């Protein structure tokens, strides 16, 4: 009867909620992974900017 | 700066200390991204925007003021 349909309805609900949690999980672990990647990119870029400043100064006169 | 406050004989001590700093940079570079050791050194030595660094200039300073007037060469011991 209506309880048997309720069991089917809540199983369906369980499947959708489970899938939503899987999307959330992915979103969180994607954020974390990109945070690392952006940190690594900033690290290398900062160094490359510093190196250029240095090399330029080897070829250019100072301020009076 | 320590070199600049001492006579020419202290240059050996300087060299040892510079080598410890080089090792320090190397140990730190395993985990951190730092400016190259040579770049760091040339900057500290004021040898980036100038042709002769502080070490070179202090050597001549000490030659002129201490080594030439105060030293006695022994040809047998060199
Ligand atoms: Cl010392």
């Amino acid at each position: 009867r209506e309880i048997h349909q309720d069991w089917a309805n809540r199983e369906y609900i369980e499947i959708i909620t489970s899938s939503i949690k899987k999307i959330a999980d992915f979103l969180n672990s994607f954020d974390m992974s990109c945070r690392s990647r952006l940190a690594t990119l900033n690290e290398k870029l900062t160094a490359l900017e510093r190196r250029i400043e240095y090399i330029e100064a080897r070829v250019t006169k100072g301020e009076t | 700066g320590r070199f600049e406050s001492e006579d020419l004989t202290s240059i050996v001590e300087l060299d040892g200390l510079l080598e410890i700093n080089r090792m320090t940079h190397k140990l730190l570079s395993r985990y951190l991204t730092l400016d190259g050791f040579d770049a760091m050194f040339r900057e500290a030595n004021h040898n980036v925007s100038a042709p002769y660094g502080r070490i070179t200039l202090h050597v001549f300073w000490e030659l002129n003021y201490d080594f030439l007037p105060n030293y006695c060469y022994n040809g047998s011991t060199n």
